């Protein structure tokens, strides 16, 4: 659920994820890791709860 | 003579669908896919927004 973003192995090889799928795999990654602790734009060092 | 006969009639229709059908033309494209998983090295720069 961490939405870990792969690339294939060694540099310059055929296999890797995408630039395109680079995003939103990476961005939604922010949100979730954020969204629990952050709630919105900003994270809470004191934490965040959801009613 | 001496005989009648009975006559049913019919018709057929001869129509080209296919002559119209064809392939018009085929094309293709050249792309550079961004997969990450690369270094730069050859050349540089070039296209710049």
């Amino acid at each position: 659920m961490k939405q870990n973003i792969n690339i294939g192995n060694v540099v310059d090889d055929g296999t890797g994820d995408y630039l395109r799928k680079g995003g939103i795999k990476i961005n939604e990654n922010f949100d979730e890791l954020y969204y629990e602790l952050g709630d919105g734009d900003v994270p809470y060092s004191a934490g965040a709860w959801k009613t | 003579v001496g005989f009648g006969f009975i006559a049913i009639t019919l018709l057929t229709m001869f129509i080209n669908v296919g002559l119209t059908l064809k392939h018009t033309e085929t094309i293709i494209n050249k792309y550079k896919n961004y997969k990450w998983d690369s270094g730069l090295p050859t050349e540089y720069a070039d296209r710049i927004a």
